[PDB]
RNA sequence: UUUUUUUUUUUU
RNA sequence: GGGCUCGAAGACGAUCAGAUACCGUCCUAGUCUCAACCAUAAACGAUGCCGACCAGGGAUCGGCGGAUGUUGCUAGGACUCCGCCGGCACCUUAUGAGAAAUCAAAGUUUUUGGGUUCCGGGGGGAGUAUGGUCGCAAGGCUGAAACUUAAAGGAAUUGAC
RNA sequence: CUGGUAAUUGGAAUGAGUACAAUCUAAAUCCCUUAACGAGGAUCCAUUGGAGGGCAAGUCUGGUGCCAGCAGCCGCGGUAAUUCCAGCUCCAAUAGCGUAAUUUAAGUUGUUGCAGUUAAAAAGCUCGUAGUUGGACUUUGGGAUGUCCCGUUACUUUGAAGAAAUUAGAGUGCUCAAAGCAAGCCUACGCUCUGUAUACAUUAGCAUGGGAUAACAUUAUAGGAU
């Protein structure tokens, strides 16, 4: 039985997407079927952000921010609670979560 | 590529009357196309319909009354002998008290019964109901 | 979809018989094979009986069925026959003249014995159902 | 005794409505079955068909529950259908005559050829389906008898039609939709338009409308 | 239907489509009847005076029940000088 | 659609249902003809003619005033080419698409092209061939199609 | 994200 | 010819009852390119091509027509709005189909017929034997039978796990 | 009064058999006819398959105990067997019934009329010759009354001809019937001219009317028509 429409990626019109290396374990996996995740969080975490704003070097100074595109191939996205089983009325919900 | 504009015709107007529309398009336009619908109106099944030249193979509108069932086309074009009308008339039509299959004789496009009156046979073209 | 053309009857004719091969029944039929079969063609075929043999019965069933190993004699093939009956082995000796039949379902095992295709009708020219019913006697000699 | 619920039960307590005919003809929904036992109930005959079991899985083994099909008919034009699933084959078989009841419908009989005497065959080529059962009337001569299976030829029989033609294909060892595609095919009859009825319909007050004082009350 | 010596045979003739003259059958609980009340010249209903149409469950399915009433009661009022 | 390709477009021209030229337009049909016969003296073919008068002379259509279209006239005054015009240029394109592989052996792109080209020729070849357009000794041949241009 | 092998034949 | 990386085979270190593995470490062929072969993939939309009809809606790519107001710009380009054609898709819906899952084509089919190619006929034996043909080889294409067997199998429901 | 049962009683009927005789027959035999015999447990004794379902008929009794065996298929049998071996009873057909290539059912060979997303299944993709298929367009109408006015084929209509036997079918009391082609009135030294009809028959060939739908060939370097 066919349980996806798009069959678990995202390839229309298209013969061939090249692949890309899960960030988790190393796995090939077609791109437009790779769970993406941008990451965008300081560099400081919050608990030492008074710390290191109170060793600042300068009068005033911005601190940096990280940025992290993570690709998972299925299993490790599944694993890694990054994604999860919805029911069959559920899956077909494409929007992000709130 | 387009092979037969009866069938074409026949198609749109079985497709129209079963969505309910008042009015179908024909295109191309056909002297054989024109014969059938001429054979139909004879008996009732539409209305008036009106050709639209357009200095190409044409253009035509039908009122549907809304009493057509099902008109089709038959291919091949098969022979019909004035013997075979009965088994052609079981096989495809509802019932022995309506319905006509359209011929193409020697002596002119025509339904089935006035084949057998005329004692002519042919080729048979379709049927309406 | 299929061809429609007037012109178009060698085709649909060739096409069917092409087709008709896969068709088991009529390649069974059709290829010649049934001569090339223990019976070659008959109804029923006249052996020898070689030996007595007990057949497990299949699962779920349980049961040892007393079959005897028949050479033809009209192309010395060598079949499996059932006898059927309580008993009715003891009817059949060896070197015993059998006539054979078909089990019923045509060149084809029936209910738990495994691999066995043919039955007894008659040892020494008597027919085993009289012999069951007393009816007659297995000629002595 | 009977207590109407509803204003056509009312009307055929009250005698208002003398003929199934006339609910036929407005097309109003029937959902108390001393309706029918009022107005064709004296001449409806019942048979039950098949009582069939099914099984639930359940965490301490299978709960078996019995399918009751019903077939009901006057044999002169009326037929209907009922299914009903219960823990006792009693009670199954009662709901489905009360169905079956429910769901009579008017069965339309025409002539094969020359149009004397009474209607003895469908009136033209009808087919009914039910899951992959599908099931072809063809309008036979006088004389041809019944030439079907025993469940569409007794589903026949309670219509009240003379002789009829009949194909199937599919599963119809599945009794339900065997039963069930005959019942689509018999319903079909009256839905098909004819020359016959090319004459432009002339309305009639509706049993509500007509008798909207009395059910004012 | 009538037999040959003319006598009505049909256990009952259904209404039909006021749109699409399709027959309206016994089980077919989405139809409907719809009345239309005529005005004298004060734009008073008289009693007992209407058109009536009916409609079959497959147009009013489609939403197309809207219009083609409309249109059906335009034109019955044309002809019968309600206006 | 398309022969050789799955493109659908319906892209056309639309020939207005009039026939006749229009008021404005006052040349005479013998002018026509003249320029035309003087147009493909100068080497144009009928498409490049009608587009010419189209697009400058105010000659929408050459039917509409001459009677008939432009191959006829050619013909009538002796200027029409030996071989049609579209069997001409499909023979230039691959006569360009084999001097292009004659560099590029790995180009199997161009491989493909020049076998649906070649095969539009000579479908084009046959008809033309069947019309009489064409001598029945004609016959395209790759090695020396660039002399036939 | 350490490691976790196996359950005679028929029948209920 | 190249040979960075990774890495069949192989060798070690672990884990394990064993561990010819999964994990780790080092690596040959290979991975890249040229010339010549090979012609097979779940080579998939598991869904031939051409043509007609057939509900609605919002997006988007290319081209074009019209309108309109801005731009740190040079009539144009960017953006806005309304349309036509063509394309990859999506959402809703049944008056359709279907064993259903689902499908706006898998619709217009017992009310069966637009043209045309291929191709299946219970499950195994078997894509095997044999013959032919192609290939350096690996293998490709074409392709049986004897015999065996009552199911194998598709979709969906409840429970158990 | 109305029905059913009884190896209880009572007389009647009759052919299987037997046999004078006649008849039959080339001669015999058989059949038909018929003196004298020929029936009460009317011993003048009906069988073949079955009794869980498909599929009509036992949750009867004894034996065996996954044995022996049955069972076309599904399944029966392991110590309370409607399924085996038996008794009784019952069911189907019946002088017949059981068992071991081919048709139907099979729309499971599909032209009528099947399938190819997931059940078996659309070649990885495109080109392409044979084959199959192929858009529209050329004389309509009225007046009147079948009749008057403005190149080659497919196809269809009609006709001839096309052995019997077989098939369908008309007539006909071989006692009926399968049959056969007989036969019927009346006893006339005869008659019904007694009957022994009629239909069907793919394709291909022959002749004929039609000219819608189709196929092939032709068109303008005028070397054309007159
Ligand atoms: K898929
Ligand atoms: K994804
Ligand atoms: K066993
Ligand atoms: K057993
Ligand atoms: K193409
Ligand atoms: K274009
Ligand atoms: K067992
Ligand atoms: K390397
Ligand atoms: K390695
Ligand atoms: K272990
Ligand atoms: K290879
Ligand atoms: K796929
Ligand atoms: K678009
Ligand atoms: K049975
Ligand atoms: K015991
Ligand atoms: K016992
Ligand atoms: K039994
Ligand atoms: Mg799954
Ligand atoms: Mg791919
Ligand atoms: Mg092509
Ligand atoms: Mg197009
Ligand atoms: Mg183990
Ligand atoms: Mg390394
Ligand atoms: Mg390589
Ligand atoms: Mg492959
Ligand atoms: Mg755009
Ligand atoms: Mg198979
Ligand atoms: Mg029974
Ligand atoms: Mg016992
Ligand atoms: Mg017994
Ligand atoms: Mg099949
Ligand atoms: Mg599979
Ligand atoms: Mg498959
Ligand atoms: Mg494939
Ligand atoms: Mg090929
Ligand atoms: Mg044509
Ligand atoms: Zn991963």
């Amino acid at each position: 039985t066919f349980k996806r429409r798009n069959g678990g990626r995202n390839k229309h019109g298209r013969g061939h997407t090249k692949f890309i290396r899960c960030s988790n374990c190393g796995k090939c996996c077609p791109k437009d079927k790779a769970i993406k995740r941008f990451l965008v969080r300081n560099i400081v975490e919050q608990a030492a952000v008074r710390d290191v704003q109170e060793a600042c070097a300068f009068e005033t100074y911005t601190l940096p921010k990280l940025y992290l595109k993570m690709q998972y191939c299925v299993s490790c996205a599944i694993h890694s609670k990054v994604v999860r089983v919805r029911s069959v009325t559920d899956r077909r919900v494409r929007e992000p979560p709130q | 590529v387009r092979v037969s504009v009866l069938n074409d015709a026949l198609k749109s107007m079985y497709n129209a009357e079963k969505r309910g529309k008042r009015q179908v398009m024909i295109r191309p336009s056909s002297k054989v196309i024109i014969k059938f619908l001429i054979v139909m109106q004879k008996h009732g099944y539409i209305g008036e319909f009106e050709y639209v030249d357009d200095h190409r193979s044409g253009k035509i509108v039908v009122e549907l009354n809304g009493r057509l069932n099902k008109c089709g086309v038959i291919s091949p074009r098969f022979d019909v002998g004035v013997k075979e009308i009965e088994g052609w008339t079981a096989r495809l039509l509802p019932s022995r008290q309506f319905g006509y299959i359209v011929l193409t004789t020697s002596a002119g496009i025509m339904d089935h019964e006035e084949a057998r009156r005329k004692n002519v046979g042919g080729k048979v073209l379709g049927f309406f109901y | 979809g299929k061809t429609r053309g007037m012109g178009a009857g060698r085709k649909l004719k060739s096409h069917r018989r092409r087709q008709r091969w896969a068709d088991k029944s009529y390649k069974k039929s059709h290829l010649g094979n049934e001569w090339k079969k223990p019976f070659a063609g008959s109804s029923h075929a006249k052996g020898i009986v070689l030996e007595k043999i007990g057949i497990e019965a299949k699962q779920p069933n349980s049961a040892i069925r007393k079959c005897a190993r028949v050479q033809l004699i009209k192309n010395g093939k060598k079949i499996a026959a059932f006898v059927p009956n309580d008993g009715c082995l003891n009817y059949i000796e060896e070197n015993d003249e059998v006539l054979i039949a078909g089990f019923g379902r045509k060149g084809h095992a029936v209910g738990d014995i495994p691999g066995v295709r043919f039955k007894v009708v008659k040892v020494s020219g008597v027919s085993l159902l009289a012999l069951f019913k007393e009816k007659k006697e297995k000629p002595r000699s | 005794k009977w207590v109407p619920v509803t204003k056509l039960g009312r009307l055929v307590k009250d005698n208002k409505i003398r003929s199934l005919e006339q609910i036929y003809l407005h097309s109003l929904p029937i959902k108390e079955f001393q309706i029918i036992d009022t107005l064709i109930g004296p001449s409806l005959k019942d048979e039950v068909m098949k009582i069939m079991p099914v099984q639930k899985q359940t965490r301490a083994g299978q709960r078996t529950r019995f399918k009751a099909f019903v077939v009901v008919g006057d044999g002169n034009g009326h037929v209907g259908l009922g299914v009903k699933c219960s823990k006792e084959v009693a009670t199954a078989i009662r709901g489905a005559i009360i169905l079956a009841k429910l769901s009579v419908i008017p069965v339309r009989r025409g002539y094969w050829g020359n149009k004397i005497g009474k209607p003895h065959t469908v009136p033209c080529k009808v087919t009914g389906k039910c899951g992959s059962v599908t099931v072809r009337m063809v309008p036979a001569p006088r004389g041809a008898g019944i030439v079907a299976a025993r469940v569409p030829k007794k589903v026949l029989q309670f219509a009240g039609i003379e002789d009829v033609f009949t194909s199937s294909r599919g599963s119809t060892k599945t009794l339900g939709n065997f039963v069930k595609a005959t019942f689509d095919c018999l319903m079909k009859t009256y839905g098909f338009l004819t020359p016959d009825f090319w004459k432009e319909t002339r309305f009639t007050k509706s049993p509500f409308q007509e008798y909207a004082d009395i059910l004012s009350k | 239907m009538q037999n040959e010596e003319g006598q009505n045979v049909d256990l009952y003739i259904p209404r039909k489509c006021s749109a699409t003259n399709r027959v309206i059958t016994s089980k077919d609980h989405a139809s409907v009847q719809l009345n239309v009340g005529h005005l004298d010249d004060k734009g008073l209903y008289i009693p007992g005076s209407f058109t009536t149409f009916a409609l079959c469950g497959f147009i009013r399915a489609q939403g197309d029940a809207d219009s083609a009433l409309d249109r059906l009661w335009q034109k019955k009022k044309v002809e019968a000088r309600q206006q | 659609g398309r022969m050789h390709s799955r493109g659908k477009g319906i892209s056309a021209s639309a020939l207005p249902y009039k026939r006749t030229p229009p008021s404005w337009l006052k040349i005479s049909a013998p002018d026509v003809e003249d320029n035309i016969c003087k147009f493909a003296k100068k080497g144009l073919t009928p498409s490049q003619i009608g587009v010419i008068l189209r697009d400058s002379h105010g000659i929408a259509q050459v039917k509409s005033v001459t009677g008939s279209k432009i191959l006829r006239i050619l013909k009538a005054h002796g200027l029409a080419p030996e071989i049609p015009e579209d069997l001409y240029h499909l023979i230039k394109k691959a006569v360009a698409i084999r001097k292009h592989l004659e560099r590029n052996r790995k180009d199997k792109d161009s491989k493909f092209r020049l076998i649906l080209v070649e095969s539009r020729i000579h479908r084009l070849a046959r008809y033309y061939k069947k019309t009489k357009k064409l001598p029945p000794v004609w016959k395209y041949e790759s090695t020396t199609a660039s002399t036939l241009v």
